[PDB]
């Protein structure tokens, strides 16, 4: 588990961050059918122990980098990396 | 027939072959 | 039996499926 | 498709036919490449030794 | 075993059109794929003798 | 590099290098930890696997991506293939100062030009426009010039006229087969968004007007402009490289026009009269007094380079039609009248231009072809040619041939039913008789239609 | 005689009466998804079927079991409209009741039950569409290899022998395949999948069959015994059929056969009269036969001979001296009963069952130790396990049918009898009996649909979760865990979302034309999952098979890389019960064509003989000819009058919807007809839908059955007609007893389509008009009064005009572009995204740097353009700035800023501005904002406006509902009297107080009160829900603060460069927009609209365009006569007589309606709608003949030739050579010149390699290798160099060239292209050292 937390990410994140992410996923599974659609973006924060605005921070992060060679929609093999301009 | 853009499937054998529009 | 590849097989120097032989 | 591989300047051979084995062969041979002909000049991005450039190139190859 | 006995000036019936559809498909497919095969031949021909 | 929505984009190379580093460091740690031989051998095999997957993925277990089912692009995958940096970048590359659009006809063009939309030429020639504007002092600086064109002020159109006059452009169609798939023309500013391509070049392009799109490129450097004007010019390329046959041959409408012009019916207005020459023929036809096709004798002046290269001229009374007399005005000096005294099929409308080039040279042959296209379109319009439901002949013999054929098929069905003719032989015989009946109906309708008049 | 057809009737030519009405067009989609999601109380396909297949799931023999009870689909979270606005999937939650049961070491079993939520599954709309992400999507039906048995040849190519091998293939729906195949040595070989080859008999041993039983199963036997001496034979008199005698016969003192003289068919019947049951044989005949059963010695038990052994005299002496009377031998004959399995056994390396299982296991999982338990388990799991193998109902049916069985349903697993009978069949084929199948026979091609593919993907999810559930059931405790603990929503939802979101068959609706919708929903595809690829095939499957008749359109398929793989469904085709394709037919009972219809699959239709659609029968259906054209066995020929089994239903059932709309299709070539049918879907909707002047009669069905129109739910009278909505008062006959109300249809107004076009519904009814049930109440785009109007009918003259119509190019008059009849409306959706950059949040405020306040005059206080404000390219739609800093500017800029004291703003401009080259009006702005994080001001304005607008909408709904209900209350209170007037006086709220005496309608008053208050509170909860939806903080991606969507309405006219096409494959691009003055005109002075090229007619061989031109000319002449009657208003009499004369004909029609019984007011409206022209219906093969066309032309004043004189608009002189003018129906395809036109001098560049493609398309038309060769053939070298060095790839060179260009110096310092440098780095990344040598 420690190795999966450490080296299985293109963007390595601290291990306690990964454990907090997993706890958030557990909460979302717990309150999935309970709140009908999916529980409101605030109540699962109070389910946790954090200052409860950490939810949107941790949700903003954990975006796994998408492969550059992912074929763009409806065509092969035009690839996503070919549409990244230079700024 | 002629003006080759699609072939002529229907012909007597031996004709070159169209090649019809 | 092939119209256009009759040229490609020729150009590729590919031998026929059943070749004839020529004395030396 | 076989006489195309019998080309000294391997850069053209790798532009065409399968690049992996071509590069490996030319690399183990230590093959040096003076880039005569056109296609490899097109790769490297300078004048064609055929058209106008031929004159220019005729000035250089003789030099 | 029974050639078409109609012209486009007249009106074809179901059988004749259904039988002509075969040749139409054959020829159109021949064009669509033979064009790519011909481009492939052109590429091989330029690569062998262009230098 | 970061992408939209906070997500990031990366090459899978990073994942492969990541695995290489991870497993190499784990092997170093296992070495420092005095691990058993089974574990360290497993780790050496795994490191070999990772390095091989990095170098060239495909000769091994084909490492899966992360959360993506497709494999990961390796280095050899970056190099080789029809999409590697060789086929897709070095041999062929995307180019600046270029555009494309659907194409239209533009018959009024002379041969050495094409119709170019205004907006395309504006977006294309932007740097030359800026340079010319700031050179003529119409713009304070380059920023001001860009502001002027973004405003599209009325003064910049004349500057575009200046920069476009002697600056050729290159036109190309998608299925490029021979070198005539790309040709240089002189830009002609046109309102709209469609490119106007000279019709005589369509045969060289194989370009129909069925929605086909063409691309345009701008030669920047002086050498490129001179190569376009001297080598890739439409006028300089008339004979095909594969064979001496011309590639500018009139295609369909102009061939028709010239065929309807040059032709003889057995009778029309003023058959067999006499005229001083072709100008009298034009005066006769345009006033409606004489028909386009009529067997006539007219005095015509033909020219012959003779006996030293010195040009001599002879006039005579020629048997011809009014159409051929009128057409003679376009024919350049050196050609004989015999060339326009026939019916002028396409096969011969090509040989006319061929002989014109072989005798008088390129300079006249170009204007000859231009005038040929002009008069062909004009008189094909004037002719009023059409196609109707009654324009198709249907021989009454057709049903008689069908009836004889089917009587024969019932005869052969009699004979085959009572076990006399074999199966394959009878089938081949049915095939032969049906082919013969097809030939019969074809010849009947052809004799009915060909000399029906 | 419906109240629509009184507005306009279409002249239907031809004789053939319609026996069968057109079916519901979107049959397959709706029916299939209704069968998938459904509660069927048996193993029939659906969620129940897959549930039963996977359940019950049991632990690893702990007998902790988890069984399935039932399931349910909860109500959708968001409806279609709000799922579209917000962008969420239109799905239903899946709540399934599971039961965890346990037992203990008596009956002590304890059970605990609960319902668990496992993901949401998408839902199909009423039109057969799904909403996956705020976008209508269509799942195309699939076509794949049908499960079962299939016998193939692979003749010719193999082995250069002229001897052909015979193979069989068992293809399951799920599991490993099973191939059998011969070899040149006639040895039968078997293979589980494309893996290693093994002898066939090795499988039979695995089924616990020794050599004895194999020989018994496959070979007929002959008895051989030495009766006291001199070996004899009990051979049957029939076993001599085609044999060579090698011996002499002495039976019954007679001599039948002799050495040298073989046996013919004569001795066969000779052995009957003599009644020969015994014949002696010499010792040279048995010396070359076999022996079935083992034979040991009767004393020592020694193996005298084994099973399947040869024979010699030396063994005869061994058997006879040991006391061997009876001997079994094997039938043979290389000719007819081939000795294949004997040799196959001779190549078998194994002996018994487990010896074969060892070889099988070592084949499947090689290189590793085999085991008895492992081999047994693998073999049982390969084909005999209910888990890993299923030959499901379709496959089982085809398996039994192709094996000449009787039972059509059976267990999905294989049995010993199944494999043995398949091998028997294959050997029979090798013996010259029976015929092989072909992959392309449709009986062997099976159609899937949304339902079945969804079932398979849901099954994948179930089998995925099942492993982990069993894993938890391994170490689980007794009573702590419940169903929800083991099961998770992620696997199931992930499988279904992977199917719906990303698949070759899940496409966007091809939505730019209703015919496109209908012919896309009706579409097949062999590509995608479990299918061939364009690289894999090939031609055999692409070609049209004889079984394509009546099921798949032979002439509607896309032209390109995938031809013959995307066939469209025929008109009358259906999904067979087992998922095959069946077509309708009419039963010719004895000599009569009954109205009874029979649906025949391809195999069913096979052995029967089917008559023709076009066939002359009269007064009873009796064939008027003694012989008629028919088709019996994959071929067609002439058959006697009374050998026919069936007849074609209609003359159209062969073609699909797209082909059926082509008039005079009997007159167009299949290629150009295919192209016309293909392009007819590309037709962009016109602003003014006109009608097809030349039609077929199918346009009505396509327009109605497509959801684009609005069909009345229940007939009645229109209470209210608005452009926004239509309120119809229902008749009492169609209305239920309670909740009277009315039918309110809220018309869909201007909104964005998938092809960026516009969709808008318009009311086609007037205020207070009688409507019927099943009747059109509003016209969608490109539909006129319930008829499909894909384009417009207009005047066309076939004449070359000054070369402006050179190849196929079109020459159009200015009258058309002035009438705005071909103008189109496009709706572009632009988006602006305020995200959360690392430097901070992005702002939408109107505060913008580097811009003039007059340029921002159109933005509101918050920074969003006003609604209705017209904008052009560059106009800021939404103001937006990105936080930036550390500009790190250079000295000269610092000096400039110091002199002029100008604050350099820290923020970069990213505001959404109108793209280059487009202009339009803003029609709608909407905003999506994250949770509670503070609004824009305009965001509050938009939310409050939506709030008040929604309240107004809901108020109007409730008010019409209460009006209807209280009107019905008033009506029921009049029953029983009290009171007529004074009841009206009291306040309507004080009406439910009023009761009546004993009554059956007092209960009805109770019903009305109940429904009343139900609606009264349901409206309230609806208002609360809508208010919650508006007021909630919208949900957005991670790290994006807000989004603003603007909707521009561009209005594009026709212009040079646009593509157009008729309906017959006649391509065309506009060449020039000519003035009306220069147009060719006839004697009447009416100009012509279009000048076509006659040369485009003969080469392309589509004469149907000429017939359409002539017939449209004729119909327009009729309409002009009618309009002349209108202006010189005579009376109902003359107009009615003219209409009736037009409507009968000279020639016979099946229309035959009416005697003008329609009222004077009704006939006048018909003539008023027919003055534009007389719409004609040309059936696909029942269409008008030329005699009828000339005859109709005679009714107008138009010549027989269809050819009039034309005069040039320039010179005024006449055109010689009469021309062909008429009215052709043409369509404007959505290839617009202001969509294909692109241009670029210097734009953005790619990061990985410095190349210009970026963004709108930019970068030149990639200068491929072929263009490089084209440059190389010319002497142009510097052109190519500047092409691939300065203009394209040199990051330095491009700028150093730009500077010299603006300086007036045309040179170039080229350098090295960047792609070559990147390639140098990529090569040097490997262990390859690439360097650059000498100067
Ligand atoms: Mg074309």
């Amino acid at each position: 588990t420690r190795s999966i937390a450490d080296q299985a990410r293109t963007i390595r994140i601290p291990v306690h961050m990964i454990e907090t992410i997993n706890k958030l996923n557990r909460i979302s599974r717990q309150m999935l059918q309970e709140m009908g659609r999916e529980p409101t973006p605030e109540e699962l924060a109070e389910r946790m122990l954090m200052p409860e605005d950490k939810i949107r921070k941790v949700l903003k992060i954990a975006k796994e980098p998408i492969s550059m060679e992912t074929p763009i929609g409806d065509d092969e093999d035009s690839h996503l990396g070919d549409f990244i301009e230079d700024t | 027939g002629g003006a080759g853009h699609v072939p002529e499937y229907f012909v007597g054998i031996g004709t070159p072959i169209s090649f019809y529009g | 039996t092939g119209g256009l590849p009759r040229v490609a097989d020729l150009f590729e120097a590919r031998r026929p499926k059943e070749p004839a032989i020529l004395a030396e | 498709t076989k006489a195309s591989l019998a080309t000294e300047s391997f850069i053209s051979a790798a532009s065409f036919q399968e690049t992996t084995r071509v590069l490996t062969e030319a690399a183990v041979a230590g093959k040096r490449d003076e880039l005569r002909g056109l296609k490899e000049n097109v790769i490297v991005g300078r004048l064609i030794p055929a058209g106008t450039g031929y004159a220019y190139h005729q000035d250089r190859m003789r030099r | 075993e029974t050639p078409i006995t109609a012209n486009f000036r007249e009106g074809l019936n179901v059988l004749q059109y259904f039988i002509s559809t075969h040749g139409a498909r054959k020829g159109l497919a021949d064009t669509a794929l033979k064009t790519a095969n011909s481009g492939y031949l052109t590429r091989r021909l330029v690569d062998v003798a262009q230098d | 590099v970061p992408l939209d929505g906070g997500r990031f984009a990366t090459s899978d190379l990073n994942d492969l290098y990541r695995r290489v580093i991870n497993r190499n460091n784990r092997l170093k740690r296992l070495l420092d930890l005095a691990a058993p031989d089974i574990i360290v051998r497993n780790e050496k095999r795994m490191l070999q696997e990772a390095v091989d997957a990095l170098l060239d993925n495909g000769r091994r277990g084909r490492a899966i991506t992360g959360s993506n089912k497709r494999p990961l692009k390796s280095l050899a995958d970056m190099i080789k293939g029809k999409q590697g940096r060789f086929r897709q970048n070095l041999l062929g590359k995307r180019v600046d100062y270029s555009g494309r659009s659907v194409i239209t006809v533009g018959p009024y063009l002379r041969l050495h030009q094409c119709g170019l939309p205004k907006k395309m030429a504006l977006e294309l020639f932007k740097p030359f426009i800026y340079g010319k504007l700031e050179l003529r002092g119409l713009a304070t600086t380059i920023k001001a010039a860009k502001k002027m064109v973004e405003r599209e002020e009325a003064v910049v159109w004349d500057i575009l006229d200046e920069v476009i006059r002697e600056h050729p452009v290159l036109l190309n169609r998608a299925p490029t087969l021979h070198r005539l798939g790309i040709q240089a023309f002189e830009p002609v500013l046109i309102e709209g968004k469609a490119i106007q391509l000279h019709p005589l070049v369509c045969a060289a392009y194989n370009a129909d007007f069925d929605g086909d799109q063409m691309a345009v490129h701008v030669p920047l450097t002086l050498e490129a402009q001179l190569e376009a004007r001297a080598l890739m010019m439409s006028t300089n390329n008339i004979l095909s490289p594969a064979n001496g046959e011309p590639i500018i041959v009139p295609s369909q409408d102009v061939v028709l026009g010239l065929y309807y012009m040059t032709r003889d019916c057995v009778n029309a207005k003023g058959e067999g009269m006499v005229l001083t020459g072709p100008k009298e023929a034009e005066r006769l036809y345009r006033s409606g007094l004489a028909s386009l096709h009529a067997r006539v004798k007219v005095r015509i002046t033909e020219y012959e380079k003779d006996a030293n290269g010195e040009l001599v001229a002879k006039t005579s009374l020629k048997d011809t039609t009014v159409g051929r007399a009128i057409l003679w005005m376009i024919v350049p000096k050196g050609l004989p009248y015999s060339i326009v005294n026939q019916a002028l099929g396409k096969k011969a409308i090509s040989k006319m231009l061929n002989t014109c080039y072989r005798i008088l040279g390129l300079k006249p042959t170009v204007i000859f072809a231009d005038q040929i296209m002009y008069t062909g379109f004009a008189y094909a319009a004037r002719s009023g040619a059409s196609v109707g439901i009654d324009d198709m002949v249907i021989p009454e013999k057709k049903h008689e041939i069908i009836s004889e054929a089917e009587a024969e098929v019932a005869e052969i069905q009699e004979q085959f039913q009572s076990g006399l003719v074999t199966a394959g032989e009878r089938y081949n015989k049915v095939i032969d008789i049906w082919a013969a009946a097809n030939d019969r109906v074809s010849k009947a309708m052809m004799d009915n239609l060909q000399t029906e008049t | 005689y419906s109240y629509t057809e009184k507005k306009r009737i279409r002249k239907d030519f031809g004789k053939r009466p319609q026996v069968l009405d057109v079916p519901y067009l979107l049959s397959i989609q709706l029916d299939s998804f209704q069968k998938f999601i459904e509660q069927d109380p048996e193993g029939q396909y659906g969620l129940e079927a897959a549930f039963r297949s996977v359940f019950p799931i049991q632990s690893y023999s702990g007998n902790s079991e988890l069984q399935y009870v039932s399931y349910r689909l909860g109500e959708p979270v968001f409806d279609v409209q709000e799922c579209q606005i917000r962008g969420v999937t239109y799905s239903a939650p899946l709540r399934v009741k599971l039961r965890l049961v346990i037992y203990e070491r008596g009956t002590v079993k304890d059970i605990k039950e609960q319902e668990v939520y496992m993901g949401e599954i998408p839902l199909m709309t009423d039109n057969g569409t799904f909403v996956i992400n705020g976008t209508e999507r269509v799942i195309v039906s699939q076509l794949h290899r049908s499960p079962g048995v299939f016998f193939d040849s692979d003749k010719g190519k193999t082995h250069s022998s002229g001897k052909v091998l015979y193979n069989a293939r068992i293809i399951p729906y799920r599991g490993s395949w099973l191939d059998f195949e011969f070899d040149p040595k006639d040895n039968l070989f078997v293979r589980i999948d494309r893996r290693r080859k093994l002898p066939a008999t090795i499988i039979l041993r695995a089924l616990n069959y020794t050599t004895e039983q194999i020989l018994d199963l496959f070979f007929e036997k002959v008895i051989f015994e030495i009766r006291d001496n001199k070996l004899q034979m009990e051979l049957v008199p029939e076993r001599l059929r085609g044999e060579t005698a090698s011996f002499d016969i002495e039976a019954n003192g007679k001599v039948y056969v002799e050495k040298g003289r073989r046996i013919t068919a004569r001795h066969i019947r000779q052995l009957e009269k003599d009644d020969v049951k015994l014949i002696e044989v010499p010792v040279e005949y048995i010396a070359g036969k076999v022996v079935a059963k083992d034979y040991i010695d009767e004393s020592t038990g020694e193996l005298i001979c084994a099973a399947n052994m040869e024979l010699s005299l030396d063994l005869l002496a061994k058997l006879s001296q040991s006391g061997h009377k009876r001997i079994e031998t094997l039938f043979t004959n290389d000719l007819d009963h081939g000795p294949y399995i004997s040799e196959t056994l001779r190549v078998d390396p194994t002996n018994d069952r487990l010896s074969a299982l060892v070889e099988i296991y070592r084949m499947m999982r090689p290189g590793e130790p085999p085991t008895r338990e492992a081999a047994e388990s693998l073999f049982e799991n390969l084909f005999f396990s209910e888990d890993r193998y299923d030959l499901s109902a379709v496959g089982r049916m085809k398996f039994n049918r192709s094996l000449l069985r009787e039972e059509i349903e059976g267990s999905g697993i294989l049995s010993k009898d199944d494999i043995i009978d398949v091998m028997k069949k294959l050997i029979d084929i090798r013996n010259g009996k029976g015929e092989v199948d072909d992959i392309d026979h449709l009986g062997n091609r099976r159609i899937r649909s949304v339902g079945e593919m969804a079932e398979n993907q849901f099954r994948v999810g179930l089998v995925r979760v099942e492993r982990a559930v069993k894993e938890r059931l391994s170490l689980g405790d007794l009573d702590t865990l419940m169903p929800q603990d083991m099961i998770n929503a992620k696997p199931i939802s992930a499988a279904v979302k992977e199917f719906f979101g990303s698949s070759q068959l899940s496409q966007f609706m091809d939505q730019n034309n209703p015919l496109s919708e209908i012919t896309h929903k009706r579409r097949i595809s062999a590509l995608g999952p479990g299918g061939l690829t364009r690289e894999r095939a090939g031609f055999e499957v692409r070609d049209v098979h004889p079984t394509h008749y009546g099921r798949v359109c032979p002439i509607e398929t896309p032209e390109g890389p995938n031809i013959g793989l995307i066939n469209s469904l025929s008109v009358y085709a259906q999904t067979n019960e087992y998922g095959f394709l069946e077509t309708p037919y009419r039963k010719v009972t004895d000599g009569v064509v009954t109205d009874e219809i029979h649906y025949l699959s391809a195999i069913e239709e096979g052995n029967y003989v089917i008559a023709q659609a076009n066939s002359n029968l009269d007064e009873e259906g009796h064939f008027v000819e003694d012989l008629v054209t028919c088709r019996s066995k994959g071929e067609s020929s002439l058959f006697s009058r009374d050998q026919v089994d069936y007849m074609d239903v209609s003359t159209q059932q062969v073609v699909s919807v797209g082909a059926s709309l082509i008039p005079f299709l009997e007159h167009d070539d299949a290629n150009r007809a295919l192209m016309g049918a293909n392009m007819q879907r590309q037709a962009v909707p016109t602003l003014r839908a006109d009608k097809p002047l030349v039609g077929t009669g199918m346009e009505r069905a396509v327009a109605v059955d497509s959801g684009v129109t609005a069909v009345a739910k229940r007939g009645g009278v229109v209470q209210y007609v608005d452009a926004s909505r239509i309120v119809i008062k229902v008749n009492e006959d169609e209305m239920y007893p309670g909740e009277a109300g009315i039918d309110i249809y809220n018309l869909t107004k201007y909104t964005r389509s998938n092809q960026n076009t516009c969709i808008n519904q318009m009311p086609c009814v007037s205020l207070g008009e009688p409507v019927e049930r099943g009747d059109v109440l509003a016209d969608g785009p490109s539909t006129d009064l319930g008829e499909l109007a894909l384009g417009q009918n207009m005047r066309v003259a076939f004449m070359p005009w000054n070369g402006y119509n050179f190849e196929d190019s079109i020459l159009v008059s200015e009258r058309v572009v002035q009438e705005d009849r071909f103008t189109t409306i496009h709706i572009q959706e632009l988006a602006c995204v305020s995200r959360d950059t690392k430097l901070g949040p992005e702002e939408i405020t109107a505060d913008i740097p580097n811009v003039g306040e007059a340029a921002l005059s159109k933005l509101d206080e918050s920074g969003i353009v006003y609604i209705g404000a017209e904008v052009t390219g560059g106009d800021i739609l939404v103001g937006k700035v990105t936080p930036k800093g550390e500009t790190q500017l250079t000295p000269e800029e610092k000096l400039l800023r110091a002199i002029f004291g100008e604050k350099a703003s820290d923020v970069k401009d990213s505001s959404l501005r109108v793209p280059n080259g487009v202009s339009g009006t803003v029609i709608d702005v909407q905003v999506f904002t994250r949770d509670g994080v503070e609004k824009d001001k305009r965001a509050l304005e938009i939310e409050e406006m939506q709030l008040k607008q929604a309240k107004k909408d809901l108020s109007e709904e409730l008010q019409i509902l209460e009006a209807g209900l209280f009107s019905r209350i008033r009506a029921v209170l009049v029953a029983g009297g009290v009171e007529a007037e004074k009841l009206d006086k009291l306040p309507r709220d004080r009406w439910l107080e009023l009761g009546l005496t004993d009554e059956e309608k007092q209960n009805q008053l109770e019903q009305l009160a109940e429904q009343y208050d139900e609606l009264k509170h349901e409206f309230e909860k609806k208002l609360e829900a809508k208010r919650r939806k508006i007021t909630q903080g919208d949900d957005l991606a991670p790290g994006v603060l807000k989004i603003v969507k603007v909707y521009l309405a561009v209005k594009r006219r026709i212009q040079p460069g646009d593509k157009m096409a008729g309906r017959h494959g006649n391509k065309g691009v506009i060449s020039k927009i000519n003035p009306i003055e220069d147009m060719p005109y006839d004697e009447n002075g009416t100009p012509v609209d279009i000048v076509l090229n006659p040369l485009g007619v003969p080469s392309r061989m589509n004469i149907g365009q000429i017939l359409e031109t002539h017939l449209g000319m004729a119909a327009k002449g009729i309409g002009d006569k009618i309009n002349a009657m209108l202006k010189q208003q005579q009376e109902v009499a003359k107009l009615r007589e003219f209409i009736q004369r037009a409507y009968d004909l000279g020639a016979d029609v099946r229309q035959k309606v009416d005697l003008s019984t329609f009222s004077d007011e009704e006939v006048m409206r018909l003539a008023e709608n027919l003055r534009k022209g007389m719409p004609i219906a040309t059936p696909v093969f029942d269409g008008a003949k030329e005699a009828e066309i000339k005859e109709l032309l005679k009714l107008g004043d138009l010549p027989t030739s269809g050819q009039i004189r034309l005069y040039d608009g320039r010179t005024g002189e006449q055109f010689e050579r009469p021309v062909t003018v008429g009215y052709m129906y043409m369509l404007k395809l959505n290839h617009l010149v202001d969509d294909k036109m692109h241009a670029r001098s210097t734009g953005s560049y790619s990061l990985v390699t410095q190349q210009p493609l970026g963004g709108a398309q930019f970068g030149g038309q990639r200068f491929g290798e072929m263009e490089v060769w084209a440059l190389e053939a010319y002497g142009a070298a510097y052109t190519l160099q500047e092409m691939l060095t300065v203009k394209s790839d040199d990051v330095n060179g491009r700028t150093k060239m730009y500077k010299n260009i603006v300086d007036g110096n045309h040179q170039m310092e080229p350098g090295m292209p960047e792609s070559f440098n990147v390639l140098l780095k990529e090569i040097r990344s490997l262990g390859i050292n690439i360097e650059l040598e000498d100067e």
